[PDB]
RNA sequence: AGGGCUACACACGUGCUACAAUGGCGCAUACAAAGAGAAGCGACCUCGCGAGAGCAAGCGGACCUCAUAAAGUGCGUCGUAGUCCGGAUUGGAGUCUGCAACUCGACUCCAUGAAGUCGGAAUCGCUAGUAAUCGUGGAUCAGAAUGCCACGGUGAAUACGU
């Protein structure tokens, strides 16, 4: 459970309870579980502490959790700072990837208060 | 000066990409890593990018078209 | 975005004016109508006057300002609120 | 009929077929992986953009022949939906007849 | 139909067990055009029915039917005076129609792990008269007979 | 030549996707119809998770390509969780077309993956292969569809009555 500074769940397939880590979805889940050499349908409670250390020093290669958080944060921060169009899109809290705003900008703008 | 109200004025290191290392006191605390100095600066010196001041030699290489 | 096999993009007039300026330029404004050109590491230190539809808003070219386009730093519509 | 737009169109098609087979190989310099040098490929792109942007075959709007309408065009007939339909009714469009199935 | 009385569409009998009523139950159970899955789940639930209440398919199915077979129902109409529901007789075809509809709608809920499990749940509990199907049957029997303003 | 028609405190109309077990995913396995195709379709082959790239036969077509139909079928897996549902949004890395992808293209890989628990007043469509769902293709078109048009695969309910 302690892998990645996080407390990944138990009694869940290893491919799946590996996804609870920022930086690993289902592709990298299978990728780490293979590059470290672990069966798919073994539950987390079906894993020993040796395989746990194997995951510790294997998932390391892919940047994950806190570190990725900091990375995307500094990425959007350099966006804002550079004075680019995307920086202003980020400052305003609008679609940044070129969506329409006259309507349907809800994920960014937020629900309809006014 | 007074006590218990003034910031800490430890002696830190001013290390820039210029490669110059200056021993300054400041309210920084940590080893300070800089970008441009009185040396290796456009206004002060003739070299436009001087030396360093950005390892953007990084992606120019990826596209590398003269 | 642009394909790598094709390379970067910058209009010839801009490239050549920039050379004639990097050699001899002290911000004698370079006005570029080309917003689609990319920013070359040789333009560092420039503040090219890029169009935005009616006005040449200036954009100071810096280190981090390398992998984007001249139009990326010249907003085109003036929104303030309702 | 705003023959200004139609003169733009005829000049564009003429100049696109004029500098045709030039930009053809100037683009062939750029897709091959054996561009000998960045310079072979790179210098091509600059030379491509020296060539009139008004001589690209993407600038054409493919306007209808009788009326020069931008929309509703049909590559089979060369006519807008309006002109093609009036000609189809008058019988000047061979083989065509109101469909029903 | 103002001048028509369009008869009911003729249905084929369930080729597996001969029961056309069950073949109609399948469609009433069918959703979205998926009839393969519909017949799958209905046959599986009838197997579970036979093995849970002992009595086989073509009998437990019926006893689950009559035990919810609706007698009458109110229907909105007005002729003068006021608006009110009026108790009306539901035809035998409409009787087992409403029966099948209530049964399948019930079985769609109370979902725990499987379709056949919950379906046989509702079928058996209807036969024993403790399901929610029989509760809505009782409600329909109370609502209709609560008021009989005019015959 | 540049920008805008793509702006966004907001309201409405269509449409798509979903809120899950009749379901999600993995493996294997079959059944269409119609059309388009020459400055076009493009087999195979090789390289690239992938977008595709190189190679490139043949095809003016009941002959060559799109092009694998999908839903489905059997196996197991998921076990009712904002989840192995969703897949919006955002960061990075790309591919494609085009003079050119900042405003403002499409798609691909990787990464958090948000609302959303079936929906107020009200309100729309449909009488049989029709609704419902599944996929396919064409036009426009250098590139750009969830729209449009066309095609097929499963395939129901009720019409008592005015
Ligand atoms: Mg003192
Ligand atoms: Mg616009
Ligand atoms: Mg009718
Ligand atoms: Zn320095």
């Amino acid at each position: 459970a302690r892998i990645a500074g996080i407390n990944i769940p138990d009694h869940k397939h290893a491919v799946i309870a590996l996804t609870s880590i920022y930086g690993v979805g289902k592709t990298r889940s299978k990728a780490i579980l293979a590059a470290a050499g672990i069966a798919e349908d073994v539950k987390i409670s079906e894993l020993s502490e040796g395989q746990i250390d194997t995951l510790r020093d294997e998932v390391a290669k892919f940047v994950v959790e806190g570190d990725l958080r900091r990375e995307i944060s500094m990425s959007i921060k350099r966006l804002m700072d550079l004075g680019c169009y995307r920086g202003l899109r980020h400052r305003r809290g609008l679609p940044v990837r070129g969506q329409r705003t006259k309507t349907n900008a809800r994920t960014r703008k937020g629900p309809r208060k006014p | 000066m007074k006590k218990d109200i003034h910031p800490k004025y430890e002696e830190i290191t001013a290390s820039c990409s210029c490669g110059n290392v200056m021993k300054i006191r400041s309210t920084v605390g940590h080893d300070l890593n800089l970008d441009v100095c009185s040396k290796c600066h456009p206004f002060f010196t003739g070299k436009q990018r001087d030396v360093a001041t950005g390892g953007r030699v990084d992606r120019f290489n990826k596209r590398f078209n003269i | 975005p642009r394909s790598l096999k094709k390379g970067p993009f910058i209009d010839l007039h801009l490239l050549k004016k920039v050379e004639k300026a990097v050699e001899s330029g002290d911000k004698k404004p370079l006005r570029t109508w080309s917003r689609r050109s990319t920013i070359f590491p040789n333009m560092i230190g420039l503040t090219i006057a890029v169009h935005n539809g009616r006005q040449h808003v200036p954009v100071f070219v810096t280190d981090e300002m390398v992998g984007h386009k001249l139009g990326e730093f010249a907003p085109t519509r003036t929104y303030r609120g309702h | 009929a705003k023959q200004s737009m139609k003169a733009r169109e005829v000049k564009r098609v003429a100049l696109a077929d004029k500098y045709f087979a030039k930009r053809a190989e100037l683009k062939a310099i750029i897709s091959d992986v054996n561009a000998a040098s960045d310079e072979d490929r790179w210098n091509a792109v600059l030379k491509l953009q020296t060539l009139p942007r008004d001589s690209s075959p993407s600038r054409q709007r493919n306007r209808c022949r009788q009326t020069g309408r931008p929309h509703g065009f049909l590559r089979k007939f060369g006519l807008s939906r309006i002109k093609v339909r009036e000609a189809a009714m008058r019988g000047e469009i061979p083989g065509l007849k109101k469909a029903s199935w | 139909p103002r001048r028509r009385v369009i008869g009911q569409r003729k249905i084929l009998p369930d080729p597996k067990f001969g029961s056309e009523l069950l073949a109609k139950f399948v469609n009433i159970l069918m959703v979205d055009g998926k009839k393969s899955t519909a017949e799958s789940i209905v046959y599986s639930a009838l197997e579970t029915l036979a093995q849970r209440s002992g009595k086989s398919e073509l009998e437990a199915f019926e006893v689950a039917l009559e035990n919810v077979r609706p007698t009458v129902e109110v229907k909105s109409r007005r002729v003068g005076g006021s608006t009110y529901q009026v108790p009306v007789e539901v035809r035998p075809v409409r009787r087992n129609a409403l029966a099948m509809r209530w049964i399948v709608e019930a079985a769609r809920k109370r979902g725990d792990k499987s379709m056949a499990l919950r379906l046989a749940n509702e079928l058996s509990d209807a036969a024993e008269n403790k399901g929610t199907a029989v509760k809505k049957r009782e409600d329909v029997h109370r609502m209709a007979e609560a008021n009989k303003a005019f015959a």
